[PDB]
């Protein structure tokens, strides 16, 4: 599955260098985009995010495994597009900041990992007919 | 200025090959998806390949596939068509266009260019009205077209490329009239001119995507006739 290990690699990149603080051909565009978009939604949604971290009680291991577990069900009001998609990966990057505070780095990669397998899972035919991560790059230029 | 600028056009006989290029000026040509569209003398616009940004995701028309390559170059800003095993068929003008990313309707186009080798949604062929009337022009669909996918509309006055006249079904881009209007119903949709002016005598194409065929469908085009219309709109 060449679109999953695509996903996970831009994913997990930018969990990573968003936890880390540090910025580390079609992915290194996607991730571009990704870094202006994503920063400005957990800019503009700080709040939100604040409760909706505070509500999941993020603490150990497990609580990232718990949370791995109920991702397969996060669309499940039927709404697709590229907004919702960034929506999750955004507040994806703010539970991996949160968890280089709880000295829980170690995380960072089954959260990428499980919020990867609801993308490519249950939007597969979705982000397929998107043009994938080119489709992202083309609908968020400006 | 945003451009395009097709080139590489000309006769080639039958089993021929021919290579074309889009020339793009005035934006970031590599944060686009473009396409390529022909139109046979007389005829109506039939889309041929479109390529994403960065080259993942190629689509053709069933009637070119195997022989038609299309190939993008961002760094000299180019777009490119290989025609191979050329028919009597293929000859048309050939239109380079680019695709907005957000709504998939296709914002820019060039000139054309000239190959001369020697319909999935339908409208009326023909529309007419006097000024000041109000024309409507319907575009008929199916499930996995119009039916699944927002109708763009264009617009094209004789001798001159298809412009977009609306997008996302009702939408109107910058320089676009508020009398031109658009509705989506079902697998229908539908173009309307309230109060018909000069100008508008044209040949008007609806087009949405297609997700079974996965390729994009033009409608066979209608030309509206504007009778007894002055210059200008400026009666003496």
């Amino acid at each position: 599955d060449d679109l999953y290990r695509q996903s996970l690699e831009i994913i997990s990149r930018y969990l990573r260098e968003q936890a880390t603080g540090s910025k580390d051909a079609a992915g290194r565009r996607a991730l571009e985009t990704l870094r202006r978009v994503g920063d400005g939604v957990q800019r503009n949604h700080e709040t939100a995010f604040q409760g909706m971290l505070r509500k999941l009680d993020i603490k150990n291991e497990d609580d990232v495994k718990s949370l791995s577990r109920v991702m397969i069900h996060v669309f499940s009001d039927g709404v697709t597009n590229w907004g919702r998609i960034v929506t999750l990966i955004s507040f994806g990057a703010f539970v991996a900041k949160h968890l280089k505070t709880i000295n829980q780095e170690s995380c960072i990669e089954p959260l990428a990992e499980s919020i990867t397998d609801v993308l490519v899972r249950t939007k597969r035919d979705w982000l397929v007919k998107q043009r994938g991560w080119d489709g992202f790059v083309e609908f968020f230029h400006v | 200025q945003v451009t395009l600028k097709e080139s590489g056009g000309g006769l080639v006989k039958p089993g021929g090959s021919l290579r074309l290029s889009c020339a793009a000026s005035g934006f970031t040509f590599s944060s686009y998806s473009m396409n390529w569209v022909r139109q046979a003398p007389g005829k109506g616009l039939e889309w041929v390949s479109s390529i994403s940004s960065s080259s993942s995701y190629i689509y053709y028309a069933d009637s070119v596939k195997g022989r038609f390559t299309i190939s993008r170059d961002n760094a000299k800003n180019s777009l490119y068509l290989q025609m191979n095993s050329l028919r009597a068929e293929d000859t048309a003008v050939y239109y380079c266009a680019r695709q907005v990313g957000a709504t998939w309707a296709f914002d820019i186009w060039g000139q054309g260019t000239l190959v001369t080798v020697s319909s999935v949604l339908t409208q009326p062929p023909s529309a007419s009205g006097t000024p000041g009337q109000r024309v409507t022009i319907s575009c008929s669909g199916s499930s996995s077209n119009i039916g699944s996918n927002t109708v763009n509309w264009y617009q094209q006055l004789p001798g001159t490329a298809p412009k977009l006249l609306i997008y996302s079904n009702n939408q109107r881009p910058s320089g676009v009239p508020d009398r031109f209007s658009g509705s989506k119903s079902g697998t229908s949709a539908s173009l309307a001119i309230s109060g018909l002016q000069s100008e508008d005598e044209a040949d008007y194409y609806c087009a949405a995507w297609d997700d079974s065929l996965n390729a994009w469908v033009f409608g066979g085009g209608t030309k509206l006739t504007v009778l007894g219309a002055a210059a200008e709109n400026l009666y003496f």
